[PDB]
């Protein structure tokens, strides 16, 4: 309750450590960091200020296919019971309206009557029997102890109206059920990457290599390897180009972008003149505003459909001087791979010039 | 909840926004007093 | 009445939070309070006689190896006139601290007038000895009083002559009374005063132990204080082992010093002292 | 309080006042001095004041109607929770 | 508050004795005042609603006694209006003895060095602590005032209720009825909440109003205007009779100007009358009354369309980053920041000080001295690039002689190599190179800026003996 009413000390003394410690730096740069995707998947850019197409009730049955499991139920039984409660208290008010409840309540107090002759809909008694009759007739049981004489044309209207929306909501139900039992070895996608990237010395020219590998016992077919540097550029005659990605072919036996991809692999890049890799030296690497993306592309043959993997790398992570530990070993009767020394790397000779040198000063010795 | 979270001001209570209706409430009110021989334009009166 | 209680509890919670600081800070306890219990309390009436440099002196200024000595000593037979010559080793840190016992006395032996001054109260071994630095800009109100807090009679009795120690009031008329000094303030002249009163308070104190440091004016009246100190104070047997930005006050130094960056040495002779060795100092100008 | 700080400040090493700012020491002698002198008292009594009204009202609600103190387990909950979130998040915003 | 005080005048007879403290009090305490009126607003006309209803549904509850129970609530108010009103004077007189004791504090802290040294703590401690000895005799009844304040507060309403209960068995005819009693104490917590929020409200509404007085006597005060909005070679003239200052009593009277690019017109004059004053008139802050005002550019202009630099006789550093400072709004650009640091020779100051171009600087941080504080100024003019520079006794108490030789060769390095004039004004004719052009006057201009040959044979020797006599 009004906690400094006494306004009145104000600029007797703070004069402290506030930024004038000297011996702290007073900046905060409190390191945030941007990445064209995120290191697991998910393309992180920002869409807005788009002419928007408004919305469609299509839309609305297209979340209703695509639900989890856990919410299929829930919405199926909601529909189910609200259907038959809604025609429940249709056939009650029919009920009510013809004469039929006073004439059972009246005819029955007295036992002496036993007269079912004249009734809209024999044995609906209350709202308890209109609550079990909408269910004998939905969900085609049919009890029948409570036929439908043939008078009171109202309730044959109510009959042919809910038979036919009782179809209709069985037949979308299974429609569902079925199109989610079809699509179901579609869980998701488990292809795992190296994080880390050497650049070694092979075959007389650098290098530029990862790892990646599978978990599903099922290889992927016309897998496809792309390779990416991005980069911001300007024409000689001055354009920004925002975020300009660049193709670098990755090495193979006849240059073809295909891979097999059964046991893990070393995916080489070699630098050449074309590529954007030509210019960056030892120290040098540590800071650049780089982003070397990586698409993978392939189909699983189990479930038939396409999939695309997608990673991304920036030049703060890449450590220079590095390659990979040979993870294979002959073993005692057969091949093996140990994946836990997926992410482990180590250090060989690695000369600290530039490849934009290593053809310029022609010694292999740096 | 550093300074970065608590965000910048609403787009209407602002610096600028309420200067100019300070401003241009206190002249509606010097004007009058202008012609006015002996009275002094004040805050109050400008203010509401 | 469910609601005021978790604000104030909030409250009270900024505010313990705030006497946390005081409770943290009374925590301190260091610059060890102590005497060592001599009888007679060590005679300050004693320490008015000659001088001796501690050897093996290694101050206790740091937490590391401290400048004072890397098994450095001095050679020094009592009475040894100094100087200056050097940055930090040779200066007003380690050198005036180990004067008189007041900043880290705890290795070596700087007996002053022969008798252990490291075991001994903070007041007797600080006021046994009156130190000057810069301009002292320590006092506010008037300088009647403020000169000295229990000064009876070498001050009030001798009224002219007390502030003609160096320099007498001349404008004491002006002013109300013997003084009513501005509020840290009159610092054109105060550069020298502070000088001026430390040479008042080591003259009417009855000491005249006393090393007093730099000047940094450099200007003539600098110059004219201290050839009046030199007349009166360093004219009595005592004088200072002083160190200063202009290297006019060799004249009478008997082993100069070279405490610096490398070696701890300080040793000099008898007459060319001043002269040959200081060749670094005395062609920086 | 007072006298104790003061006369524990100023026999002090020369490492205290060389490590720190020359202004911490002060602030934390006259801010922090005022704030605990003629500001928080009043913040005790409040406090005391309302917790002891509190208490002695839901005694007495106890005492008169069972079914209250049924009830009291899910407000009291409530109340912790609250009483915990307002106090973590308040003095963020005040030190702001 | 701020953009009326931008555009305020700094002549004496306005901005003077109590001119910033008289500000500042203005911004952080009657600003806050008046905002926490506004505040508290609506209760002025809200609580006199609720105690009228309160009266109402306690007599037609509890009888005529109610009316007796109101009278006995209601003496809350004047009650807690006098203990607000000692309790406001007890505070005054404590923060008066706080602040005494801070600056003892501050005087016997910050100059601790010698007190380390001569050991004088000991001594001069007992001062302190008789003030705090003082400052507890003048907040005990501070202390005693508010304890009868939440005594009363808490306890009135109780001896109210009292009142009007007993009054009814012994006066009213009402025999027995418990649900009739329990109706009135509720009723009654609702009242009490109100008064003491309503007494606490008129007050700190009385403060608003006096608040408003001073802010509506600040925002009518002297200004410069009405030539403010006014939008070959030498960028300087006049035809002046007169451009003073106060009221009348022409000052920097009967004068002339000529100052064209490339000159080091110094202002030398008989010492003590206006060097300053002319130049910063020039700059367009005086009460130009009788004179021509031309600061017009060659090629590009609005009110001399570019920024004159300048370091009056009291220089100013900003309370920011020694960065910023030397910047004082100039993008980074190394080459220009390093060379001005340089010419001044600022590097062992920068290097001796805690973390250099790092660390905060002026008051509110660590602190300089006079000549420390020079350098920052003379610092702050040479790096404002694209302008018609200027100074105004930038070393006149700065370090030494040798400084003015460094700076001097930085002076003729840096501008020089621009075509940026230079109008220093100093009594010390030593350093009298480069004159393009020399300004000379004694209580009123003397001759014109022209140069040093012909001022020196002129037939004027008496200028000559007295500029170099100096
Ligand atoms: C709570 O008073 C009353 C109680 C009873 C009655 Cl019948 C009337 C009132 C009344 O008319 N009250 C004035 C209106 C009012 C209320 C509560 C509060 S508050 O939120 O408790 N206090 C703060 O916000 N202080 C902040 C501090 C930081 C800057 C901004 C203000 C602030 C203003
Ligand atoms: N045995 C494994 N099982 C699953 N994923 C793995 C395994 N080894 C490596 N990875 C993948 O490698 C990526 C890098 O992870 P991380 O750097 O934490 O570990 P690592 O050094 O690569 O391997 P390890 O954890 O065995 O040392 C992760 O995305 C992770 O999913």
């Amino acid at each position: 309750m009004l906690a400094r009413k006494s306004i009145i000390p104000e600029e007797y003394v703070l004069a402290r450590i506030a930024a004038e410690n000297l011996r702290k730096p007073r900046i905060r740069d409190r390191l945030p960091k941007a990445r064209f995707i995120a290191k697991s998947g998910a393309c992180n850019l920002a869409h807005k200020n788009i002419r928007e197409q408004g919305r469609f009730l299509q839309d609305i049955f297209t979340t209703l296919v695509d639900l989890k499991w856990r919410h299929t139920l829930v919405i199926f039984t909601m529909s189910f019971l609200c259907s038959w409660l809604l025609f429940a208290i249709m056939w009650w008010l029919v009920a009510f309206a013809h004469g039929d409840i006073y004439a059972y309540m009246e005819k029955g107090i007295t036992e002496k009557s036993g007269l079912e002759s004249a009734v809209c809909v024999t044995n609906v008694r209350s709202f308890t029997s209109a609550f079990l009759f909408s269910i004998e007739v939905q969900v085609t049981i049919g009890f029948g102890g409570r036929m439908m004489t043939e008078e009171c044309p109202l309730a044959i209207t109510v009959l042919i109206l809910q038979n036919i929306v009782g179809l209709i909501i069985n037949a979308v139900m299974l429609g569902c059920i079925f199109m989610k039992t079809a699509q179901a070895h579609r869980r998701a996608e488990t292809l795992i990457f190296s994080r880390h990237a050497v650049i070694a010395v092979r075959n007389g020219k650098l290098c530029f290599m990862f790892r990646v590998g599978d978990l599903r016992k099922s290889m992927i077919i016309s897998a496809s390897v792309r390779i990416q540097v991005v980069k911001k550029t300007t024409t000689p005659e001055g354009e920004v180009v925002p975020i300009h990605q660049q193709d670098i072919p990755v090495d193979n036996p006849i240059e073809s972008n295909n891979i097999f991809l059964v046991a893990p692999l070393i995916i080489c890049h070699v630098i050449d003149k074309r590529s954007p890799l030509y210019d960056i030296s030892a120290t040098d690497l540590v800071n650049q505003d780089l982003e070397v993306i990586v698409i993978l592309e392939g189909v699983v043959e189990t479930t038939g459909i396409t999939t695309q993997a997608r990673t991304s790398y920036i030049a703060e992570e890449i450590q220079w001087g590095h390659r990979f530990v040979s993870i294979v070993t002959e073993e005692e009767g057969v091949y093996s791979v140990d994946y836990s020394k997926f992410g482990n790397t180590v250090r060989v000779a690695a000369p600290r010039c530039s490849a934009r040198e290593l053809d310029e000063k022609p010694s292999i010795l740096i | 909840i550093d300074l970065k979270a608590i965000g910048k001001l609403p787009i209407a209570m602002r610096a600028v926004t309420n200067y100019v209706c300070l401003k241009e409430a206190y002249e509606e009110q010097k004007k009058k007093a202008a012609d006015h021989p002996n009275r002094t334009p004040s805050i109050w009166l400008a203010m509401y | 009445y469910l609601n005021w209680v978790v604000r104030n509890l909030a409250d009270l919670e900024v505010q313990m939070g705030a006497v946390k600081k005081v409770n943290s800070f009374l925590t301190m306890e260091s610059e060890n309070y102590e005497g060592t219990m001599d009888p007679s309390q060590v005679p300050e009436h004693w320490p008015q006689e000659g001088e001796i440099k501690i050897h093996d002196l290694c101050v206790r200024y740091e937490n590391n190896l401290k400048p004072v000595l890397k098994h450095v000593k001095a050679y020094i037979k009592p009475g040894q006139k100094v100087g200056i010559c050097g940055r930090t080793g040779s200066g007003k840190s380690s050198l005036s601290l180990a004067f008189f016992r007041m900043v880290d006395i705890f290795d070596g032996k700087i007996v002053i007038d022969g008798i252990d001054i490291s075991k001994l109260p903070l007041h007797t071994l600080r006021s046994r000895l009156s130190i000057i630095l810069q301009d002292p800009i320590l006092f506010s109100g008037s300088i009647r009083f403020n000169l000295d807090p229990e000064c009876k009679c070498t001050d009030d009795r001798l009224w002219e002559a007390l502030e003609i120690a160096q320099l007498k009031n001349m404008v004491k008329s002006l002013p109300g009374g013997l003084d009513a000094t501005v509020t840290e303030g009159g610092e054109n002249f105060s550069v020298g005063q502070r000088q001026l009163f430390c040479l008042a308070r080591a003259f009417v104190r009855k000491s005249s132990i006393l090393i007093m440091d730099e000047a940094t004016a450099s200007i003539d009246m600098a110059t004219e204080n201290i050839l009046q100190k030199v007349v009166m104070t360093a004219f009595a047997d005592r004088t200072v082992v002083t160190i200063a930005h202009r290297v006019h006050t060799i004249l009478t130094a008997d082993l100069v010093i070279v405490m610096k960056r490398g070696n701890i040495l300080e040793y000099d002779t008898p007459e060319s002292l001043l002269a040959q060795e200081d060749g670094v100092f005395a062609s920086f100008v | 309080l007072h006298h104790n700080l003061l006369n524990k400040i100023i026999l002090g090493p020369i490492r205290f006042f060389d490590t720190t700012p020359l202004g911490l020491i002060l602030n934390r002698f006259s801010a922090d001095t005022n704030i605990i002198d003629q500001h928080i008292p009043p913040t005790l009594e409040s406090l005391t004041r309302s917790t002891l009204l509190c208490l002695s009202a839901i005694g007495m609600i106890s005492y008169a109607t069972p079914v209250f103190l049924i009830a009291l387990a899910p407000l009291g909950v409530a109340f912790y929770f609250i009483q915990k979130y307002f106090r973590v998040a308040s003095k963020d915003l005040q030190e702001l | 508050i701020y953009n009326k005080i931008l555009r305020l005048s700094t002549s004496n007879l306005s901005m003077g004795e109590m001119t910033l403290g008289q500000i500042n009090n203005l911004v952080a305490i009657e600003t806050n005042q008046l905002m926490w009126f506004l505040f508290l607003c609506p209760n002025l006309w809200a609580m006199p609603v609720q105690i009228i209803m309160g009266v109402i549904l306690l007599y037609n509850l509890l009888g005529s006694s109610a009316l007796v129970g109101a009278a006995v609530i209601v003496l809350l108010a004047p009650i807690q209006y006098f203990i607000a009103t000692k309790l406001a004077e007890a505070q005054k007189s404590t923060l008066d003895y706080s602040t005494e004791r801070l600056k003892k504090t501050n005087e016997i802290l910050k100059g601790i060095k010698l007190l380390k040294l001569y050991a004088w703590e000991h001594i001069f401690c007992k001062s302190v602590e008789e003030t705090r000895m003082k400052e507890l005799s003048s907040l005990k009844t501070f202390a005693l005032y508010t304890s009868l304040s939440i005594f009363m507060n808490a306890a009135i309403p109780i001896a109210a209720v009292l009142a009007t209960f007993v009054t009814h068995a012994y006066a009213s005819g009402n025999n027995l009825k418990p649900a009739e009693a329990f109706a009135s104490l509720s009723l009654f917590h609702i009242l009490v909440t109100p008064l003491f929020l309503l007494s606490t409200v008129v007050r700190f509404a009385v403060k608003a109003i006096i608040s408003v007085q001073k802010l509506n006597e600040f925002l009518l005060s002297d200004e410069i205007g009405e030539d403010s909005w006014r939008t070959e070679d030498v960028a300087i003239k006049v035809t002046n009779g007169y451009f003073s200052w106060g009221s009348g009593l022409a000052t920097l009277s009967n004068i002339d100007i000529r100052i064209p690019t490339g000159q080091l017109t110094m202002i030398v004059g008989q010492v003590g009358c206006g060097k300053s004053s002319l130049l910063l008139a020039i700059l367009g802050e005086m009460q130009t009354l009788e004179g021509k005002v031309y600061w017009n550019n060659v090629n590009e202009r609005s009110r001399s369309r570019y920024s004159v630099a300048y370091a009056a006789q009291k220089p100013w550093l900003l309370n920011a980053t020694v960065e910023e400072n030397i910047t004082f709004g100039s993008s980074f650009n190394r080459q220009r920041y390093k060379a001005v640091t340089d010419a001044c020779s600022l590097q062992p100051d920068i290097d001796l000080l805690p973390f250099g171009d790092q660390t905060e600087i002026g008051e509110r941080g660590i602190n300089l001295s006079g000549g420390q504080r020079q350098r920052i100024c003379v610092a702050r003019a040479l790096y404002q690039n694209t302008n018609i520079v200027f100074l105004d006794d930038p070393f006149s108490a700065l370090d030494i002689h040798l400084s003015d030789h460094l700076m001097q060769e930085g002076i003729l390095k840096f501008l020089q190599d621009d075509k940026r004039t230079v109008v220093l004004v100093t009594h010390k004719l030593q350093y009298l190179t480069h004159a393009d052009w020399i300004i000379a006057m004694k209580d009123g201009s003397v001759l014109r800026e022209g140069t040093l040959k012909d001022i020196q044979t002129k037939d004027v020797e008496l200028y000559e003996h007295w500029k170099t006599l100096m």
